């Protein structure tokens, strides 16, 4: 009885309690996060023969 | 050139003739996949013939090793793992005549049958037929009429009759008769007659396959 | 009226070489670029393929040349008409390959994998090369026109004409019968065995097909060869022929490399689908 | 881990005599085998070196084509057999495992050895700064050599090796390529180098630390020790 | 009491976090990143192909060092490959073939495997014997394993094929806690940046944050159409990635709850495989059923590239942790590095 949906009820409590915080303040993390470490990425930013490991 | 690596280059070398090796060795042998509806029918066949999730069984039968594998026993839905027997020689339907009187049991052998057969990744590769318990289906026959779960039978309550009428139900849910062929075998408690019944299906299908390799089949 | 036969005879050589380069490339790129395709059976396909390369590549131009008439060496035209038989002779051979691993696979239920490794089909393709080098350099050391006459070994240069250099008992008796007519024969047997016993095996229709497919198999190979092997045959026993019938003949018998693609590679199922996805892509 | 030599003894000029080792707990046909033999005075010296396949057999300028050095993996034993050796082939031989892969740490196991006495240029020169060295415990020594050519390969790695001999054992491996330490090592060790001057840097010397430090380097299979570094507690 | 009470009581709770979402959601996340510059074309050329396998290769994991990778194939062997010289540093011979995942510890001492056998197996690298050996067997599982992921040398996350994960001690080899929210079987795993949290997809097409220590589910996702096949987190640790067979991916932020954009295009009609993130996590690289591996925008969503390489169907998918080149691999048994 309460084995599978009592504790679905008091899942969805705790997951509706759960603070939350607006999508426009998470995309601009995101992009600040993406930005900040750009230059960090050999798969983003061309990246030379010479550091390149696996060159040939 | 190197100094150390050099001797890397020599072990990575040997680790692949080995990898070759069991590459080779894995291909001699035939690989096998064991299903069907109900345990009862499938735990007899696999102590037919014999030297957790899955079950590995090996057995060698004039000269050649079969490796037949059981997965009742995972209890998972089978499109998210059964592309992994994509590989396999054939697969070993085992299922019991007598669930025609048993609960409708047939109706889900046959969905099984059908969802097995006509399956995309088992497109080439046949099915064993299987079709155990023969003593206790013709038993059964003189007791209550075929026409339980098959309202369109119309016939004589013998054995041979309604194991013709089974068998050809169950072969007719093939959708590519061009491409598969189903061998169907009734058994029970018997002796050497089902490994040789299945070497004799395997040996066909390898030369079947061979033969489509080089486009004669 | 000779000139426009002996340039048509030109045209259609260089036409059936192009032909049978596209089609020999195509296979072997179709056979490469899809390693699924890297099993024994491609190995003899590949061998094939190459020596229908081969003849399209220089029995063809050399061919040409040979009619043309030359005023060369004529241990030039000799070597030149030994390599010209030396690749329909390996092409040959490679059939002959082909119809034996067909035999094992037949005659060997389950022991072909194990029996036919990579080293043995390797060392069989070897010993099939080497066996048509052999045979087919044979006019050059002693077997050549110098044996029939005083005469011939006193002339150093002379026209380029097949019936010049090479000598038509060898042309008949040893090629003909040692390497046409003995594979033939030995493959039209293995042809008809394997046919029976799939009409054993399967009865337990399809024999159509199977007739047919192993059918055209052994009679394009007849088309190619035995025009040919009889046109040398009643021209060694005081025989007359015209100019178009006997090139007619050599044109049957270069058919050969630009047919056997269509005959055995597009046959199989797996090449036959990957050769249909390519040329869709491509 | 275990290795045990046999094959000792007298011997005159001129003989010959076949040395064993059994090996026993861990893969000997995984690992790569090394002979290296210790005069009674003088340093440690490479002898000649095996591979896990049995090939690729290569033996140093001064004993090549008088020894021979064969493996049997079925039956899990080492094999070297000396032939017509010379007076000048005196020496304790200690056998070495070897296993090499990308962080592997080779020789990092050698034998007990066993004492053989007969009856009466092109490699990397590894020039010892000093033989002795005057240590206490609690303070720090630095142990330096000097190499023919600058041991950095053009991977980066630098092919050089430590060994510390204790007085009654052999030679066991504490840093490998200057970088890693060898299992079952303390910590307290720290080697570095900039490919042509290294430095071997020993905090908190204790007591078991007395011993000789033989240097090695592995660019050039002609292995070369050096003179070794003895250091009085 | 009754169960319509508790059905309309869930339903309620449903309703009430459904308008929370939406009033959260003031905005979506295509207007707010299109005033970044797109990044473009990204051309990759295969610098190393690896050809030791001969099976279909299912799972691969890139080492901490970022040279070293174990690849899962089910012929039985787990490869150690040397992406650098593309040479074997170990072959394992595994117990069961039918393998489908596998790990690589980040302190590179262990490395697990799983699959069809319900039982795993820790095999452990450095020992002073020279030779792979298995160190523990974790036989607690029901179900065929299908994702695991090392949080340490002595824990480690797996996923089965029923609804339930586990992390198990590899110590003792028990569980610790074990995770059974979800409904479906869970496919996929993947660990936090801070080893702190992990989300799990199965087939349910719901994704549940379940945290390593506490083991209470915090947020679910229910944004997806089917079953979702692969997971990934972005590398700071506020936002995963999810691939179904449905060709639809969506990005998920822990921070808003809900799908930020969606990736997916009227050519591309086949299931994704595997999904991973680059180092600065502008780039997403998904394998999909098909033979090809497309770069798509982790904010614009547009294709950046395809790596059709492959001729079969690309199982698996990583990215090196310094960023330098992606791994991927296919079920024709070969294993390429892009760059
Ligand atoms: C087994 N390999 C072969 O049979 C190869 O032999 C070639 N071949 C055989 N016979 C001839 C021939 N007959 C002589 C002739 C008779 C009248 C006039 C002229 I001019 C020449 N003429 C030429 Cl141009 N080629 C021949 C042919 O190419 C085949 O590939």
């Amino acid at each position: 009885s309460i084995a599978q949906a009592r504790k679905l009820v008091e899942q969805l409590k705790m997951e509706a309690n759960i603070d939350r915080i607006k999508v426009s303040k998470a995309a601009a993390d995101l992009m600040a996060y993406c930005e900040a470490h750009a230059k960090e990425d050999p798969l983003l930013t061309p990246v030379p023969a010479s550091e390149n490991p696996f060159r040939e | 050139l190197s100094a150390e690596d050099k001797a890397a280059v020599e072990r990575s070398k040997m680790i692949d003739r080995n990898l070759r090796e069991d590459g080779e060795k894995a291909a001699r042998e035939v690989k096998l996949l064991l299903l069907g509806a109900g345990e009862s029918g499938k735990s007899t066949i696999v102590k037919q013939m014999k030297i957790t999730g899955i079950v590995e069984t090996h057995f060698t039968f004039k000269d050649l090793h079969f490796k037949m594998f059981d997965v009742g026993a995972q209890r998972s839905e089978r499109k998210k793992w059964i592309h992994c027997f994509e590989g396999v020689t054939a697969i070993i339907f085992c299922v019991a005549l007598s669930d025609y009187d048993l609960v409708n049991r047939m109706h889900e052998s046959m969905k099984l049958f059908d969802s097995i057969c006509n399956n995309k990744w088992f497109t080439d590769t046949s099915i064993i037929l299987f079709l155990n318990k023969k003593d206790l289906f013709e038993e059964k026959i003189k007791k209550s009429p075929l026409t339980i779960c098959y309202p369109e039978y119309a016939g004589s309550n013998t054995y041979e009759e309604a194991a013709a009428y089974i068998q050809c139900q169950f072969e007719d849910l093939n959708k590519r008769k061009d491409t598969k062929e189903i061998y169907t075998h009734f058994t029970c408690s018997t002796d050497t007659k089902n490994v040789q019944f299945v070497f004799d299906a395997v040996t066909d299908v390898i030369i079947k396959n061979n033969l489509k390799d080089c486009g004669l089949f | 009226a000779l000139s426009l036969a002996n340039v048509t005879y030109i045209t259609m050589e260089i036409f059936i070489g192009l032909c049978a380069i596209v089609g020999n490339v195509l296979v072997i790129c179709v056979v490469k670029l899809n390693p699924s395709l890297q099993t024994t059976t491609f190995y003899f396909i590949v061998s094939l393929a190459l020596a229908d390369i081969a003849v399209g590549v220089l029995v063809m131009p050399l061919a040409i040349v040979v009619s043309l008439g030359i005023t060369i060496h004529f241990y030039s035209c000799l070597f030149m008409t030994c390599l010209l038989l030396i690749f329909t002779h390996a092409s040959i051979m490679s059939l002959l390959a082909i119809a034996v691993d067909r035999y094992l696979r037949v005659k060997l239920t389950v022991r072909y994998k194990r029996v036919t490794t990579h080293r043995r089909i390797w060392l069989a393709l070897g010993l099939c090369w080497l066996v048509s080098f052999l045979v087919g350099l044979t006019p050059m050391f002693g077997w050549n026109m110098k044996l029939t006459s005083e005469y011939h070994r006193n002339v150093t240069f002379l026209s380029c004409q097949f019936v010049s250099v090479m000598r038509m008992d060898y042309m008949v008796y040893f090629s003909f019968l040692t390497w046409i007519f003995i594979p033939l024969v030995v493959m039209c047997a293995i042809y008809l065995d394997i046919f029976y016993i799939i009409r054993n095996k399967l009865s337990l229709g399809r024999e159509f097909k199977t007739a047919k497919s192993l059918f055209l198999v052994l009679f394009l190979f007849a088309l190619s060869w035995l025009p040919l092997s009889i046109i040398n045959c009643i021209i060694y026993f005081n025989g007359e022929v015209p100019q178009l019938v006997l090139y007619m003949g050599i044109l049957l018998s270069h058919a050969n490399s630009m047919m056997n693609p269509i005959v055995y590679a597009y046959k199989i199922k797996k090449f036959k689908e990957t050769y249909l996805l390519i040329l869709k892509a491509c | 881990v275990q290795l045990v030599e046999s094959g000792g003894g007298l011997v005159q000029p001129g003989g010959s005599r076949k040395l064993s080792c059994s090996a026993s707990g861990f893969a000997f046909s995984s690992f790569g085998m090394h002979w290296v033999r210790q005069a009674p005075e003088k340093g440690l010296e490479w002898v000649a070196y095996i591979s896990s396949g049995s090939g690729t057999i290569y033996y140093a300028d001064t004993v090549k084509g008088r020894f021979t050095i064969s493996r049997d993996d079925p039956k899990n034993t080492l094999f070297l057999q000396m032939t017509s050796l010379r007076s000048e082939d005196t020496a304790m031989y200690y056998c070495v495992r070897s296993i090499y892969y990308y962080g592997s740490s080779p020789f990092d196991f050698w034998g007990q050895g066993t004492t053989l006495t007969v009856s009466a240029s092109a490699d990397i020169v590894m020039t010892q700064a000093t033989s002795s060295v005057p240590v206490t415990p609690g303070e720090s020594v630095s142990i330096s050599c000097r190499s023919s050519k600058s041991l950095l390969h053009s991977n980066g790695n630098t092919y050089l090796y430590w060994f510390l001999q204790r007085p009654g054992q052999s030679p066991q491996l504490l840093i490998y390529r200057m970088s890693n330490l060898a299992s079952g090592v303390p910590d307290r060790f720290s080697g570095s180098g900039s490919g042509t001057a290294f430095t071997l840097t020993i905090s908190r010397l204790e007591a078991e630390d007395v011993g000789v430090y033989y240097c090695m380097q592995h660019l050039e299979y002609p292995l070369t020790f050096g003179a070794g570094t003895k250091l009085e507690l | 009491s009754e169960l319509d009470q508790l059905r309309q009581e869930a339903e309620q709770l449903k309703n009430q976090i459904r308008d929370a979402r939406k009033a959260c959601a003031d905005a979506t996340l295509s207007q707010i990143t299109n005033n970044i510059d797109p990044v473009g074309r990204i051309q990759m050329r295969t610098r190393r192909t690896l050809r030791g396998h001969l099976a279909k290769i299912y799972a691969m994991h890139w080492g901490t060092d970022s040279r070293l990778l174990v690849s899962a194939s089910q012929d039985g062997k787990l490869i150690i490959w040397d992406s650098y010289t593309t040479n074997k540093v170990h072959a394992i011979p595994l117990r069961s073939s039918w393998v489908m995942t596998c790990a690589y510890a980040p302190s590179g001492n262990y490395v697990a495997c799983g699959g069809l056998d319900n039982i795993c197996s820790i095999y452990n690298l450095k020992t002073r014997e020279g030779n792979v050996r298995v160190s523990r067997e974790l036989a607690g599982h029901t179900g065929y394993l299908s994702c695991c992921r090392f949080l340490d040398d002595n824990q480690i996350v797996t996923s089965s094929g029923d609804t339930t994960c586990a992390l198990w001690d590899i110590e003792t080899g028990q569980q610790t806690t074990t995770f059974t929210g979800h409904t479906g079987d869970v496919m996929s795993l993947s660990l936090a940046p801070d080893t702190r949290l992990f989300v799990s997809g199965a087939c349910d097409a719901s994704a549940k944050l379940w945290d390593v220590r506490e083991g209470m589910c915090r947020q679910t996702f229910t944004g997806h159409e089917s079953d979702i096949n692969a997971i990934c987190f972005f590398p700071n640790g506020n936002a995963f990635a999810t691939g179904s067979d449905d060709a639809t991916c969506r990005l998920f932020d822990l921070r808003a709850d809900q799908e930020l954009m969606t990736y997916s295009h009227d050519n591309i009609i086949c299931g994704i495989t595997s999904v991973s993130f680059s180092k600065s996590g502008r780039l997403l690289l998904a394998g999909y059923d098909d033979f090809n591996c497309n770069v798509w925008d982790a904010l614009k969503a547009d294709r950046a590239g395809v790596l059709a390489g492959h001729d079969n169907r690309v199982s698996c998918l990583g990215v090196t942790d310094d960023g330098m080149a992606v791994a991927t691999g296919s079920w024709d048994s070969f294993l390429k590095i892009w760059n």
